[PDB]
C-alpha cells in the first residue's frame, strides 16, 4: 500500500557542533564514586550532528549505518513513529521493522519489500492519520515478530515550542542489537543552539536478531501532500573511542572526559 | 477429544524450558514403560524440538509401541526405529473419552499393504480391490474399506477400553538451545560459609543482609579489586550484602 | 477366488518337500494369510500367519521348522518344513483372517493331508 | 494364550429341540470371537462376523450374544444338510488359538 | 552377537557418586519419590540393571 508521491522540496541537512552527546551505560554494574576508564563504540566528543528539519515539507531519505547509529528529536507532538532497518529493503535481505503504533510497540524482521516513499501522514489535509499501513509490498519468508510495551508518547500535535527530546542510541555487536531510550523534557530554547547539558542514556532492551544491517530510515505520522508544522530531529554516527566516567554516590554517571581529543585530555 | 489412528495429532513444542512434573500429580499410577533415556533423568538432559505425537488405540495395542515389535497397527500405522529415542505416557480414558453408548468418532486404518517408513503421516482414502478386478465402488464383494471404527462401551474389559497415550521423543538436530530451564531455587540465607550461584555468579562467601540502593538496570556490585562484592538475587529483588569470610 | 491343493505323499521322519496353496486370482504376495493345523479326531491347531509386511507370526512350538514364501504374480504361497520329528501326521489349511472389524467374506480353501512314519506306503 | 473349555461336548440328543452351545474364555474378551463350521475332514464355512453378523443365504433361526469371557450361540433349527462340527476361536489377541472339540449329531 | 548378546550389563540408578576405583553389587531395587516400594517390578520401583 503505496504511491509515488515525490515532490519533495529537499534541503542539504544543517550541521550542529555537538557538545556532550553521545553516551551510554556500558554495562549493568554498581560502582559508586570510582573513576572508571573504558574504550569501546561511542559517538566522538565535538563532532557536528546532522540537523533535518520537516515542515510543505518532508524529506526521508535513506542514510548509512555504520557502527550504529544517534538519533535524537526535538518534538511536543512526537510525529515520528517509527524506523526501517535492513541493508537492500527490496525482499532480498533481512530487515527490522520497529514501529510505536497506538500502545505498543511492534517489532517485525522479515524479508521486506518497502516502496519508494515509506509514508504514514496520508489520508486529508492535517487531520493527523496513521495512513496506508502496509509500506511494504507482502509478507516475504519472516524471522521475528515481537510485541511490548510502548515509548513515552505525546496528545494531540504541537507545533513550535518544542519542550520534549527523544535520544536513542542504535548499535548491533555479535548479531545483538542494542536499542537504548532516553527522554529530557522542556525544552525551552526556541532558536536552535542544542541544549549545553550532559545527560546519561539509560539502557531500554537488546535484542538477538543475528542479521547484517547496512543501512536504516525514519517513519514519521490529501492524497498527495500534507499540511504540518516544524518537526527537527539529529542524527549522529557512532565510532570506536575511550572514554572516563565518574560515576556519583549513587551510581549515576556525572562527568566525562575524552583521551584522544587535546593534550590536556 | 485426540485425533484418531490414521491422522495422528501434530503438536510441535518448542521455545520453552524443561519440567515434565506434571504428569505424576495428574492421575493415579499409570504405564510410562521408558526404554531410551531413564525415567529420572527427565527434568536434565534436555533435547531440541520435540516430536509429540498424541492418538488413543485400545489397550491391545499400548504396549506394542516398544521398538522391534510389529503387528495390525503397530506396523501398518506406526512404525518405530530400533533405535529409537524418547518414551511414550499411557494412561486410560475409561470416564472421559468413552461414551457409554459407545464412541464411533474414533477410525483406523488397517489395509495399507506397504510397510511404513518411521515418522510421517500418510492418508489412504481409496478402497482396495482383491482378484485383479476393476471395482470402482463401495461396498462391494472383494473390495475393502480400510477405515474402521473403534467402540468405545465403558462396560468392555481392560485391554478393550479407551487409553489416552502421548508419544515423546527428543533427538539433537544439531542441539541448539531450543527447551532447556532447570530450576533448581534453594532461598537460604543462614549467615554461614556457603558456595554460592546467584544467576551465573560462582563464589564462596558468607552471606548476610544490607541495605544498599541499586538501579533496576544495575545488577552487579564491584569494589577496586574489581570483583563480586555486594550482589542481587534473582527471583526477589533484594541486595544481598557485601560480606565475605 | 477358490483354491487349490498342492502337495501331499508320504515320508519319513528327517523329510520335507514344499505345501503350495494356489489361488484363483488373488495376489498372494502384497495380502494377509495364514495356515493352521487339523488333526482327526482332534482340535485345531494354528501353523502361521503372513501379512503383507513380512510379517511372520506362529506357534512356539513349530519355531524354526517353517519358511513360508509368497509368489509375487503366480497366486501360490509355498511353505518348506524343517525338523521333522513326525508329528506332522495332520491336514493344514490355507485360508484368510476372517473379519478385522467388520467383513462379510466366507471364501475358504483346501489342502492335503500328510503322514510321517518310519513305515512308508505299503 | 487363551485356554477355552465348553461343558456341551456331545449334542448328539438333539432333534430340532432347544440347542445351547457356548464357549468361555480364560481372559475377558470382547465382541470379537467367531466360530468354524466344517465337516469332517473338510475346510470349515463361515457363519458368524464379529459375534452379530449372519452370511447371505443361511437359516435365520440362528442366534448368539458375547459379553463378559463368554459366547452363548443357539440354534433351533436342525436341518439334516448342516451336520458338521462348530469350533470356537478368538483374534485381536496375540497368540491366536482354537477350541478342543464340540460334538452334535441327529437322530 | 547377532542373535542377541545380553550378558553385557550396566548401571544407571544409584543417584550417588563413587570414589576412584571400586565395584558395586547392588541388586536390589532402588526405590525414588520417597515412598516405601516394598514390591518388584513396580511403578517409579525400577530394576537397576
Ligand atoms: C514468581 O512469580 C510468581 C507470580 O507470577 C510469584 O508468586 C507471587 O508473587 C507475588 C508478587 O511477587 C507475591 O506477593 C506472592 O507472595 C507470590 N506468591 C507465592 C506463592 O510465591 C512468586 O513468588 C515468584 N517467585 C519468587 C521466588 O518470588
Ligand atoms: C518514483 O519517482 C521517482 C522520482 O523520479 C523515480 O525515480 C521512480 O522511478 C518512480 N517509481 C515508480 C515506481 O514510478
Ligand atoms: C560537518 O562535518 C563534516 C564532516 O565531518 C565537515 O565536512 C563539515 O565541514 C562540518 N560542518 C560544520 C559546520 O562543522
Ligand atoms: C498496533 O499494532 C499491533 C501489531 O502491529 C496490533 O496488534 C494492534 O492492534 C495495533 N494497535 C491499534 C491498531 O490500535
Ligand atoms: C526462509 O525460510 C526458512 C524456512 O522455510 C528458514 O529456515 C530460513 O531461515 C528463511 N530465510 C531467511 C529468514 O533468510
Ligand atoms: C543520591 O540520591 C539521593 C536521593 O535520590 C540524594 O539525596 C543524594 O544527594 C544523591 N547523592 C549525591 C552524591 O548526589
Amino acid at each position: 500500500q503505496c504511491v509515488n508521491l515525490t515532490t519533495r522540496t529537499q534541503l542539504p541537512p544543517a550541521y550542529t557542533n555537538s557538545f556532550t552527546r553521545g553516551v551510554y551505560y556500558p554495562d549493568k554494574v554498581f560502582r559508586s564514586s570510582v573513576l572508571h576508564s573504558t574504550q569501546d563504540l561511542f559517538l566522538p566528543f565535538f563532532s557536528n550532528v546532522t540537523w533535518f528539519h520537516v515542515i510543505k515539507r518532508f524529506d526521508n531519505p535513506v542514510l548509512p549505518f555504520n557502527d550504529g547509529v544517534y538519533f535524537a528529536s526535538i518534538e511536543k507532538s512526537n510525529i515520528i513513529r517509527g524506523w526501517i532497518f535492513g541493508t537492500t529493503l527490496d525482499s532480498k535481505t533481512q530487515s527490522l521493522l520497529i514501529v510505536n503504533n497506538a500502545t505498543n510497540v511492534v517489532i517485525k524482521v522479515c524479508e521486506f519489500q518497502f516502496c519508494n516513499d515509506p509514508f504514514l501522514d496520508h489520508k486529508n489535509n492535517k487531520s493527523w492519520m496513521e495512513s496506508e499501513f502496509r509500506v511494504y509490498s507482502s509478507a516475504n519468508n519472516c524471522t521475528f515478530e515481537y510485541v511490548s510495551q510502548p515509548f513515552l508518547m505525546d496528545l494531540e500535535g504541537k507545533q513550535g515550542n518544542f519542550k520534549n527530546l527523544r535520544e536513542f542510541v542504535f548499535k548491533n555487536i555479535d548479531g545483538y542489537f542494542k536499542i537504548y531510550s532516553k527522554h529530557t523534557p522542556i525544552i525551552v530554547r526556541e532558536p536552535e543552539d542544542l541544549p549545553q547539558g550532559f545527560s546519561a542514556l539509560e539502557p531500554l532492551v537488546d535484542l538477538p536478531i543475528g542479521i547484517n544491517i547496512t543501512r536504516f530510515q525514519t517513519l514519521l505520522a490529501s492524497s498527495s501532500g500534507w499540511t504540518a508544522g516544524a518537526a527537527a530531529y539529529y542524527v549522529g554516527y557512532l565510532q570506536p573511542r575511550t572514554f572516563l566516567l565518574k560515576y556519583n554516590e549513587n551510581g549515576t554517571i556525572t562527568d566525562a572526559v575524552d583521551c584522544a581529543l587535546d593534550p590536556l585530555s | 477429544r485426540f485425533a484418531s489412528v490414521y491422522a495422528w495429532n501434530r503438536k510441535r513444542i518448542s521455545n520453552c524450558v524443561a519440567d515434565y512434573s506434571v504428569l505424576y500429580n495428574l492421575a493415579p499410577f499409570f504405564t510410562f514403560k521408558c526404554y531410551g533415556v531413564s525415567p529420572t533423568k527427565l527434568n536434565d538432559l534436555c533435547f531440541t524440538n520435540v516430536y509429540a505425537d498424541s492418538f488413543v488405540i485400545r489397550g491391545d495395542e499400548v504396549r506394542q509401541i516398544a521398538p522391534g515389535q510389529t503387528g495390525n497397527i503397530a506396523d501398518y500405522n506406526y512404525k518405530l526405529p530400533d533405535d529409537f529415542t524418547g518414551c511414550v505416557i499411557a494412561w486410560n480414558s475409561n470416564k472421559l473419552d468413552s461414551k457409554v453408548s459407545g464412541n464411533y468418532n474414533y477410525l483406523y486404518r488397517l489395509f495399507r499393504k506397504s510397510n511404513l517408513k518411521p515418522f510421517e503421516r500418510d492418508i489412504s482414502t481409496e478402497i482396495y480391490q482383491a482378484g485383479n478386478k476393476p471395482c470402482n465402488g463401495v461396498a462391494g464383494f472383494n473390495c475393502y474399506f480400510p477405515l474402521r471404527s473403534y467402540s468405545f462401551r465403558p462396560t468392555y474389559g481392560v485391554g478393550h477400553q479407551p487409553y489416552r497415550v502421548v508419544v515423546l521423543s527428543f533427538e539433537l538436530l544439531h542441539a541448539p538451545a531450543t527447551v532447556c530451564g532447570p530450576k533448581k531455587s534453594t532461598n537460604l540465607v543462614k549467615n554461614k560459609c556457603v558456595n554460592f550461584n546467584f544467576n551465573g555468579l560462582k563464589g564462596t562467601g558468607v552471606l548476610t543482609e544490607s541495605n544498599k540502593k541499586f538501579l533496576p538496570f544495575q545488577q552487579f556490585g564491584r569494589d577496586i579489586a574489581d570483583t563480586t562484592d555486594a550482589v542481587r538475587d534473582p527471583q526477589t529483588l533484594e541486595i544481598l550484602d557485601i560480606t565475605p569470610c | 477366488v477358490q483354491l487349490v491343493e498342492s502337495g501331499g505323499g508320504l515320508v519319513q521322519p528327517g523329510g520335507s518337500l514344499r505345501l503350495s496353496c494356489a489361488a484363483s486370482g488373488i495376489i498372494v504376495s502384497s495380502n494377509y494369510m495364514s495356515w493352521v493345523r487339523q488333526g482327526p479326531g482332534k482340535g485345531l491347531e494354528w501353523v502361521s500367519v503372513i501379512y503383507s509386511g513380512g510379517s511372520t507370526y506362529y506357534a512356539d512350538s513349530v519355531k524354526a521348522r517353517f519358511t513360508i514364501s509368497r509368489d509375487n504374480s503366480k497366486n501360490t504361497l509355498y511353505l518348506q518344513m524343517n525338523s521333522l520329528r513326525a508329528e506332522d501326521t495332520a491336514v493344514y489349511y490355507c485360508a484368510r483372517e476372517v473379519v478385522g472389524s467388520n467383513s462379510n467374506m466366507d471364501v475358504w480353501g483346501q489342502g492335503t493331508t500328510v503322514t510321517v512314519s518310519s513305515a512308508s506306503t505299503k | 494364550d487363551i485356554q477355552m473349555t465348553q461343558s456341551p461336548s456331545s449334542l448328539s440328543a438333539s432333534v430340532g429341540d432347544r440347542v445351547t452351545i457356548t464357549c468361555q474364555a480364560s481372559q475377558d474378551i470382547n465382541i470379537y470371537l467367531n466360530w468354524y463350521q466344517q465337516k469332517p475332514g473338510k475346510a470349515p464355512k463361515l457363519l458368524i462376523y464379529d459375534a452379530s453378523n449372519l452370511e447371505t443365504g443361511v437359516p435365520s433361526r440362528f442366534s448368539g450374544s458375547g459379553s463378559g469371557t463368554d459366547f452363548t450361540f443357539t440354534i433351533n433349527s436342525l436341518q439334516p444338510e448342516d451336520i458338521a462340527t462348530y469350533y470356537c476361536q478368538q483374534y485381536d489377541n496375540l497368540p491366536r488359538t482354537f477350541g478342543q472339540g464340540t460334538k452334535v449329531e441327529i437322530k
